[PDB]
């Protein structure tokens, strides 16, 4: 019918009259701010904090918890749903963390959706504009397809490294950041394949199958140590914090940044390739976004914890050293790829400058944060010893 | 040079190949099953398309909320009883959405096939969205409603009362503690397929009937994401169907999961609907039979038959204990009203007629009790009467099931009245059914949750409330109330004067 | 003076504050877990505060352990000096050798009480939780409903105080 | 107060009951489709078409109009509000045009807004990632600041050429497309300045003042004929179709594409500049979007008009010849910029090949649609005379 | 290496420099004025930021429309009279929004300062948005309302009636035909500042009062863009203030523009409001005085005194002619109801009291007229009666102002009763006021609009309606109706049976 059979209390005269009759004259409490009891990180409480902080039902026995008592149902054996036992790190309050970008689900998908839609438009413009005509054939059929493609398995592995953390994180603010850090990683992996798929459509004999790039990743030499480092960060680390810290403040910050920024983003433009950089712009925008969160958690909150500052720094300096080694090896194996480039692409002078940019940036944004004494010259020297 | 691009499916086609082999590539969580690494997923999505489809929904939702709905004062023109009920409905559901994030993270880790991992991943993100959505509902009613207390601090106030303990069992711990597959059953195969999916829609129905257009706006949006989670649950079974361990363990974890979920929702959902509203949509006994027996127990479970799945052996028991379950529990919830974070109301004349009409015998038992309590002044602060006193006076002990955390009163209940009490290594335990008793006996270390009587033992009621911040802005008036009117609100002093001191009822067997 | 802040809790914070030796702190934790955790606890006297107390102990043990051990040990050595991997591998062996669920449960519970971090490194601990839990469930969930409650109560060794069924 | 004082008919019991009682049992017409009388371009009528077609109150004496009679108020002298006299082109129906992208206002600002917010994210990522370090100093300070900068005036002029059309367009669908074609040009000009302003923030000493780029545009040699052509297209053309056609199907399709795609987009990468291409990507996306609309109006609708096809093609060929010469001169002067590049940047063969790509694309996408007999080698040879 | 970007203001800082000098850099349009080369704009916007601020508004608007409002059946639960009124209100405003696009394109061409061009540009884009927004309102009511006819084809069915002709003068031709400055005055300084800005808000009040929450959602969003346009108008005056031509011409173009706008809106807006609604918000007489005399003709206009702007010399006459204007016009609109694309209703008892109460003497004149028409059977299809016949029988010819197109009946009107009839070069012309008469005498070639009687002369009524598609989908029932009830709808045959043949009233003159 035009009116329908269902009567709604907001619009139905009889029902609405009954509701209005029962209403108080004014609100029964003037405090209309949800999450008012949460300690604001900034000037005034934000929507991000209100909607997130304390969603996790932790009891007081887990630093910061507002609830009480044991969990209602635990694992066979006794392990708690969530517990202090799932990570070496300690703190006065697990709810202290704050994403500098204040991302809850809505803003997060809004931004990624915009990127998806503009990406589609860009591709439609790029193809219609025939810009592929000026792209170097060898760089495309060999370096973008095989080597850039192989890198998708690296980002994919880093993505999966977040699975346990998605399950063990001890707070809402930390759980949301972790989820987003991981989701962005799989996005990148999928963006690498998207490009290969795009090329397949606009380049007659381009094969989009992951067969080639996968074999390179699983058996090649350029990414051998890279894959080993990933297989370890993912399936050999059972501490959700060591996983997040080591992946974002060690491995990806050194190896990942070098490959993405100092190799492909730097060399692709030289072969008339503006296509790949369009996607790296995304990967880097994501890297720099996550970095602020990673820094706020492990440094601002944990590393600078009013009671466990020293302890936490020790644990992270420990982790920093534990994974710095596999990261170095990864960078060395990758160095071999330079020998495959066409004569005159780049010189040892340039690559050395690019390595220091990564190392110096790393020391500035991560190493110095927990007082990790790292030597820029020895690191660059150790990696550099992987060329011809 | 034709305009060309690439879509989600074109990339997804190669997603399964994303995972590779290596010695330690296996789940980090204990489990009796083996999910096939060739398992596929129903929806061919990638991170970017997922974000877009959700962003579009957010657009509509927040647009309606911030604009038209606010212009219509939708946050206010809602029945008092429902405004209170949403404090519980939205916040309790919130923790379910929240723990579901961790649960699917665990399932994402369990799956070995890339597509199955991707399926669970989509849910991880969805449950994050739902967490923020349920939070938004409370946030909105707090900002624009007739009574923000409770809506504004449920995350800490929900802690005071006993109903919250049971919610954590089915919506928190049941989702993440145990064999990943068991958790999947509690969350997806049972939780979502049997209860949440139908519940979320039902809630928008009761909401609309009571003037609430805010909840339908958000909850209907949440509903659009559930088909993916149903599929996740279905695929979980398909993924372990071929493993021999399945035929030996699946039907037991499922049964334990079914009993776990229904043990709480059968009483709780019916209570929230029938006693937390003014205008009724449908009798809970009718609803329950359709959801559990017809739709789930029949159609849904039926489709999994080819995978060895069978109707829970405890189904008959569940139906037998259900009829009066919600009615029995409201008596306890109201008697303990000072422990909540919401305001409760006794049934009015029209409602009593509705209850008697739909539940013959209701008036002679519950109705007369409520009228007795009201005439005695349970709604008036100067009466010095809290219904809990009536239970003590008439020797009707209230126990907490050690497993489900569900409160029960054997001597008064019109429903189940069985009671089993055991002592083990210096500790007493109280069970309300044979399924929960088996669980504890076989898995004692999985269930050590302290009940409210144990924690509050020897404590004076007003002190517990005060300590856990059960007060409104003025620092004197209670958040919880025994009526929904705007005048004569109970204060901390009104409670302190009662001199109510908690006792552990089980010690009477000493 | 009750739920989150009470005399018994204040008493323990001052008690752990007297600890200044990884050996001492680590020993008190192990003993605390033996006396107040799991259904096998020596008593339920601290039922309402042990969860919180334990954590506060762990904090002291963790801090001391980080300052006492070297990087290699903090990662592969228990607070007692044992070799994490050795214990892990040993416990799993026994578990896989368990003849029944009753034996399996004892192994798992005991493991948690003795090596729960800050004692054993989290990586090895959770890795054990993974293998031990799997075996326990495999034995427990086999023919889960065969044994009637009357009998199961006897097996558990519980003292039945009251039963009522209409 | 609580409920406020204003009673609303949708929710006020008394008023709503009054409303409900007056309602019919069912709708008084089952045809609930606004714009049902509009001839659909595609399978079913689109929201774009419904909300747009026939909004313009043209009477039947302006091809396709549904109203009748003279305008109510005309210009002093008698000029009609809108009339056939404002353009040489004729058609059976001015409402036939359809933007292939079906852009009405909502979708249009939605997409540009996505591009704006992502642009901001990109710049914040680019700055935070320190990618500016590897950009060639000379390219940055000389070619981007002065020459790419001067090009903003070209796009600004093309934007302004659209002012009269915004006023004279003979139908809603054409007015909307034209408005959007013009708005995208001002956006590009502003994005060129945006980049200069960005470089001024992350590069010490970089001056964002338009003084230098403007002096290049107004008094330099490289853009002399380009500026002369723009001044003509903008202020010497009084026919709204000659303006849109000549701007988009002649001048910008040749000179514009060459500058944006074959000079800056092509050479920027070679100097480690991924910044300028980020913005040129938008300009090319916009160019390709407008092209579909320009082709639909001028070729699908007018050039292929069932009654005036031959007439309209004659006029458009006329306009193509009229504006091809000034466009060649513009390209010819622009050739002077190649002599300013550091030795080895590019060579005559690369330049020629790039000229042919633009000319061949133009012949395919535009010239051929109206049977304009363009001689690709004659056009290129005329332009190459400008190489120094 | 800190995160940095560039905002709109930072780029806008250099926009004034974008324009450059060259011999032919001048407006392509005839004008008596010179806009100052250095004129600045109030809002420092660039394309990208403009798009974002409007996109945000759209999200909220369409979200409300597509979600909550649709769920509430908001398109249906509106008073019949108002559903009809919005057919006219939304479609007529639509053309104003549309011509405003062309108008600002013309002003953008007129401006020489890049910033002033940019300000006008933003309005070009805004008026496109508003065109699509008004379109959406009719689109929405057609799709979800009680009567889609008219809402679904107003763009072609409005051409049947006389009210449309006047709308085109003030909101179409008046906006784009003449000196760019004259057009700016009609559009911005008078049109938007005096009428539209206030009107849009007023419409949302009458809408909400009559159950319409769709219009408020859209119109309130349109309103958020008007500040920019008001500024464009103010800056137009500023840009030309220091030019000698201004002292000579400004007040004349302003006075003409004011009379032009007022001549149509004074009677039409009051008519749509009072006669097109069930529930009243405010008497038009007080609304008008506040809008025109106080707010605009006092506050706003006075602020421009410093630039030579004076209160329109015709303001006094406007006020004197205002009082009964809308009442005199509804008599004509109703009498000619078969020529509309909407349904009209006679004032009901409760309404006549309101009219008498607010307009002493209304009943003795209009009240009795309507009562007689209803007695003649103006609402019944079998009566064979249409109010027009009453005008013919009582020798009350209806004329159309050659300039404003506003219909008038000098022999019956309680308001202005002036009539000037001139013959010139073989054509007769009829004027209703001294301001419009001067306009025609001085500018004969600007006003040659043929009126409905001239075009329909000698045509039988049903033939005109049929030819211009004035029928419902059944192809027999008229879109227009003399009542808003759901039964006894007039058909083409009912009108044909009347055998009403138009004739040009001016031909009676020798
Ligand atoms: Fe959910
Ligand atoms: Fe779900
Ligand atoms: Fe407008
Ligand atoms: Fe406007
Ligand atoms: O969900
Ligand atoms: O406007």
């Amino acid at each position: 019918s035009m009116l329908g059979e269902r009567r709604r209390g907001l619009t139905d005269p009889e029902m609405a009259a009954v509701i209005l009759k029962a209403l108080p004259e004014a609100p029964l409490d003037g405090n209309n701010k949800m999450g008012y009891f949460v300690t604001p990180r900034w000037k005034r409480l934000t929507e991000y904090e209100a909607l997130t902080v304390y969603a996790q039902p932790n009891a007081d026995w887990i630093a910061g918890g507002l609830d009480w008592g044991d969990w209602t149902q635990k694992f066979h054996g006794g392990r708690p749903s969530w517990g202090n036992e799932t990570t070496e790190l300690r703190t006065v309050d697990w709810f202290k963390h704050r994403d500098p970008l204040r991302r809850w689900h809505a803003p997060y998908v809004k931004d990624k959706a915009e990127e998806w839609r503009y990406t589609d438009r860009f591709l439609q413009g790029y193809s219609a504009d025939g810009q592929i005509r000026a792209m170097n054939p060898t760089w495309r059929d060999e370096f973008i397809n095989r080597y850039w493609g192989a890198f998708l398995f690296n980002e994919y592995g880093l993505f999966n490294a977040h699975s346990q953390g998605a399950r063990e994180a001890l707070s809402d603010v930390t759980r949301v950041s972790l989820a987003f850090w991981g989701f962005d990683k799989i996005d990148i992996a999928q963006m690498i394949q998207l490009e290969r798929g795009f090329l397949a459509k606009i380049v007659p004999g381009f094969d989009e199958s992951t067969a080639v790039p996968k074999a390179e990743w699983t058996n090649g030499e350029v990414y051998k140590s890279a894959r080993l480092a990933v297989e370890g960060l993912w399936q050999e680390v059972f501490d959700w914090n060591e996983s997040a810290f080591s992946v974002h403040a060690v491995y990806d910050a050194l190896f990942g940044q070098f490959v993405r920024r100092e190799f492909f983003q730097r060399l692709a433009p030289r072969f008339g390739d503006n296509l790949t950089p369009f996607f790296i712009n995304q990967a880097q925008t994501y890297f720099q976004i996550a970095k602020q969160g990673v820094q706020d958690l492990y440094y601002n909150c944990l590393g600078d914890d009013p009671e466990f500052s020293d302890y936490n720094r020790t644990v992270m300096r420990n982790w920093t050293g534990k994974w710095l080694e596999p990261t170095i090896a990864a960078l060395r194996d990758f160095m071999g790829l330079f020998a495959k480039l066409p004569a005159g692409t780049t010189d040892k002078e340039e690559i050395t400058a690019s390595l220091y940019r990564v190392v110096d940036d790393w020391i500035e944004d991560y190493a110095s944060r927990i007082d990790f004494k790292a030597d820029r010259d020895q690191i660059v020297k150790a990696v550099l010893a992987g060329l011809k | 040079r034709a305009p060309t691009s690439v879509n989600a499916q074109e990339v997804h086609r190669w997603l399964q190949s994303f995972n590779w082999d290596f010695k330690n590539n296996r789940t980090k969580y204990a489990t009796k099953y083996k999910m096939a690494n060739e398992t596929k997923e129903q929806f061919k999505l990638i991170a970017k398309e997922y974000a877009r489809m959700e962003a579009v929904k957010d657009e509509r939702q927040f647009g309606s909320l911030q604009d038209a709905l606010t212009r219509l004062n939708a946050g206010v023109r809602v029945h008092p009883k429902w405004n209170e009920t949403m404090k519980v409905v939205s916040n309790f559901l919130e923790v379910g959405e929240y723990n579901a994030i961790a649960a699917t993270g665990m399932l994402w880790d369990s799956a070995q096939a890339a597509e199955q991992k991707n399926g669970y991943l989509a849910q991880v993100l969805d449950e994050i969205r739902h967490t923020h959505q349920c939070a938004y509902v409370n946030y909105y009613f707090a900002k624009n409603g007739q009574d923000p207390a409770g809506h504004n601090d449920a995350r800490r106030t929900r802690t005071i009362g006993p109903l919250w303990k049971g919610m954590k069992r089915v919506f928190s711990d049941g989702f993440i503690s145990g064999d990943a597959v068991e958790c999947s059953l509690n969350l997806q195969l049972v939780g979502e397929a049997c209860f949440t999916n139908p519940l979320i829609v039902a809630v928008t129905e009761w909401a609309a009937a009571n003037g609430d257009e805010i909840t339908p706006t958000v909850f209907l949006s949440i509903e659009t994401d559930e088909l993916r989670h149903m599929a996740n649950g279905y695929q979980t079974v398909v993924s372990i169907a071929n493993d021999p361990a399945s035929a030996k363990y699946l039907n037991t974890d499922l049964n334990n999961a079914f009993w776990t979920q229904q043990k709480y929702f059968t009483p709780v959902l019916g209570m929230l609907f029938e006693y937390g509203s003014k205008f009724k949509v449908e009798p809970w006994v009718k609803t329950w039979d359709r959801w559990v027996y017809e739709d789930w127990g029949g159609i849904w479970i039926g489709r999994l038959g080819k995978y060895g799945v069978e109707s829970p052996r405890s189904l008959k028991d569940a139906k037998q204990d259900a009829y009066w379950a919600h009615h029995d529990l409201y008596l306890l919830a109201y008697a303990l009203w000072p422990t909540g974070f919401f305001r409760l109301a006794l049934p009015d004349q029209e409602e009593m007629e509705w209850f008697e009409a739909n539940y013959p015998g209701w008036y002679d038992h519950y109705g007369k009790i409520y009228e007795e309590w009201r005439a005695r002044g349970c709604e008036d602060p100067s009466s010095g009467f809290i219904p809990l006193m009536w239970f003590i006076e008439n020797n009707h002990p209230i126990y907490i099931d050690r497993v489900s955390q569900v409160p029960f009163c054997p001597s008064l209940a019109k429903g189940a009245s069985t009671l089993r009490v055991h002592e083990y290594n210096g500790e007493m335990h109280t069970f309300s059914d044979q399924w929960g008793e088996r669980m504890w006996l076989a898995e004692p270390e999985r269930y050590e949750c302290q009940n409210i009587f144990e924690q509050y033992e020897g404590r004076e009621l007003s002190e517990v409330i005060a300590e856990l911040h059960g007060l409104r802005s003025d620092g004197k008036t209670l958040i919880a109330q025994p009526h929904v009117r705007g005048d004569k609100l109970w204060t901390l002093d009104d409670i302190k004067r009662l001199n109510c001191v908690f006792k552990n009822p089980v010690k009477a067997f000493n | 003076l009750g739920i989150h802040s009470n005399d018994t809790r204040d008493a323990w914070v001052n008690k752990i504050a007297q600890l200044n030796t990884l050996e001492k702190a680590a020993e008190m934790l192990k003993q605390f877990r033996m006396d107040h955790t799991t259904p096998f606890r020596n008593s339920y006297e601290l039922d309402n505060d042990y969860l919180w107390i334990e954590a506060k102990l762990e904090e002291k043990v963790a801090v001391l352990k980080a300052r006492a051990f070297n990087e290699v040990d903090f990662r592969h050595k228990t607070a007692f000096g044992e070799d994490a991997k050795s214990v892990l591998d040993g416990t799993v062996a026994k578990m896989n050798a368990a003849k029944d669920k009753w034996e399996a449960e004892k192994i798992h519970i005991g493991f948690r009480q003795a090596y729960k971090p800050p004692i054993m490194p989290v990586n090895y601990f959770l890795d054990g939780e993974r293998q031990l839990g799997t075996r326990l469930m495999e034995l427990r969930n086999l023919n889960y409903y065969d044994t009637p409650l009357e009998e199961l109560r006897k097996q558990r060794g519980v003292r039945v105080v009251h039963l009522q069924s209409p």
